[PDB]
């Protein structure tokens, strides 16, 4: 599920947050995200 | 304020000897250092030794000179030096200090001095752990080949190990400049030395994407024909292995271009013409110059 | 100069002749060849060689070393010159030292070419055009 990205070497980094908005996140963060994410979520009326 | 005035007095606020002044005689006509530009300076901004940090940096010592005022010394009496400072184009005589020899017709430039130590005994003002250290003035050759071989140490340093950059240090540091030996005193790498070699690095980049077809096979489509003493010196450096097209009215923007490149290439090395000697003495010790500063 | 060696075909020497001629305000001016009979002078060879070389080693060695650079890379200017380099791509180390030393030299023995210092700037000219008043400059 890996992204197409144009540019074909990364950039290099050192923005503060205001400037610009990072996904640095890594995966187990993310897998805390799919656990509180998954589990966050007719005929009587004819009768 | 009042601007910038003729004259700079000097005053040395320590005692003399005799043969200090002495010495002290013998040097009129030299240049000198200078960041204050005031009337009645003491003698402690006179000279390079404010500069001597721990480290000795070469190339941060080269980039700090030119900030600096040069400046030269005339009327020599007690415990006044009467700095003239320089304007542009005037013709008034110099004297070196460093063993470089001279010609008539060549630029001369400003630097830090070379092979730092007492064998070369440099009997330079020795009082209250101060020793007025002056700059070297040389050629522009001289002055090319220290500055590129300085720059050729500092890209040559990337991704090495710590015996072959020492193997490339005891085999450059000799220069053989007009019969005479000359080292470089403690070579050091250095973030300004850093910042050089990344726009080096990005100029060498930018003429190898801004050569067009012809001016990068010209070399090879001249070995096919023509043989000389130079295509074979510089052929073995080259790898070893009727145009397509060709459009005129593009490659005239191409070298347009690639002048600016190679300007922004070799104004990295060749850094500013601060003499130029009409004539000079027979012992090749002092010379009529122009342009001072 | 760089049209030297190629100058038997029937295009090229028109675009020389396109090239020969020069265009200000109201001069239609030619200049003369640099080649004489089908082989070039050694100063124009000397010029032209200078800069095959220069950018025949600005096309070898740069990669090299801007990948060298780019883990000591501290700015977002350098990354792009080297995908630019890598977008155009598609040892004992003395050679090293012999060749960044040949690249300077060929640069120093072409500062005739890259630039021309300002001798005079005109103040104003005499009428009916035949002399001027300069201000000299260094």
């Amino acid at each position: 599920s890996l992204l197409h990205t144009f540019w074909r070497l990364p950039v290099a980094v050192f923005f503060e947050p205001h400037e610009e908005n990072v996904l640095r996140c890594p995966e187990r963060v993310l897998r805390r995200l799919l656990e509180d994410a998954a589990v966050t979520m007719d005929r009587v009326r004819k009768r | 304020m009042a601007a910038m005035e003729a004259n700079i007095f000097c005053t040395f606020d320590h005692k003399l000897s005799i043969a200090d002044v002495g010495k002290l005689t013998k040097l009129v006509a030299a240049v000198v250092p200078i960041p204050q530009r005031l009337h009645l300076i003491k003698h402690y901004q006179l000279g390079l030794h404010q500069f001597v940090d721990h480290t000795r940096g070469y190339v941060r010592l080269r980039g700090l000179l030119r900030n600096m005022t040069l400046t030269l010394m005339r009327r020599v009496e007690g415990n006044q030096i009467l700095l003239h400072v320089p304007t542009h184009g005037l013709l008034y005589t110099v004297l070196n200090t460093g063993p470089v020899t001279w010609e008539k017709g060549d630029a001369l430039c400003v630097l830090p001095p070379l092979f730092h130590g007492p064998l070369a005994r440099e009997n330079l003002l020795t009082l209250g752990q101060w020793e007025l250290v002056l700059p070297w003035i040389v050629p522009m050759p001289l002055a090319l080949e220290i500055n590129q071989r300085l720059l050729i140490m500092g890209l040559f340093s990337l991704d090495r190990s710590y015996e072959e950059v020492k193997a490339a240090v005891q085999q450059l540091q000799t220069i053989t400049f007009r019969d005479a030996t000359f080292t470089i005193p403690d070579p050091v790498i250095d973030q300004h030395l850093l910042i050089d070699m990344k726009t080096a690095c990005l100029s060498m980049s930018m003429v190898a994407n801004l050569a067009s077809e012809l001016t990068m096979t010209y070399v090879r489509k001249l070995a096919l024909e023509d043989s000389s003493m130079l295509l074979v010196k510089c052929q073995e450096l080259l790898m070893r292995l009727r145009p397509q097209h060709v459009s005129p009215d593009d490659e005239i923007a191409r070298l347009s271009a690639l002048f600016v490149m190679l300007r922004q290439l070799d104004d990295l090395i060749r850094e500013q013409v601060v003499f130029t000697v009409c004539d000079v003495s027979p012992d090749n010790k002092s010379a009529t110059c122009i342009f001072k500063g | 100069g760089l049209f030297s060696l190629d100058r038997s075909y029937e295009e090229v020497k028109a675009a020389v002749q396109q090239l020969q001629t020069i265009t200000f305000r109201d001069a239609t001016f030619t200049i003369p060849d640099p080649v004489i009979d089908q082989h070039l002078l050694i100063d124009m060879k000397t010029a032209c060689l200078s800069m095959s070389m220069v950018a025949n080693l600005a096309s070898e060695l740069t990669m090299t070393y801007v990948r060298k650079l780019a883990l000591e890379d501290s700015s977002m200017l350098l990354v792009k010159c080297q995908e630019l380099l890598m977008r155009l791509d598609r040892v004992s180390p003395d050679d090293e030292i012999a060749r960044l030393s040949a690249l300077f030299v060929m640069l120093r023995q072409l500062d005739d070419l890259i630039r021309e210092q300002v001798v005079f700037t005109v103040c104003d000219v005499s009428p009916d055009n035949k002399s001027a008043t300069c201000i000299f400059k260094g």
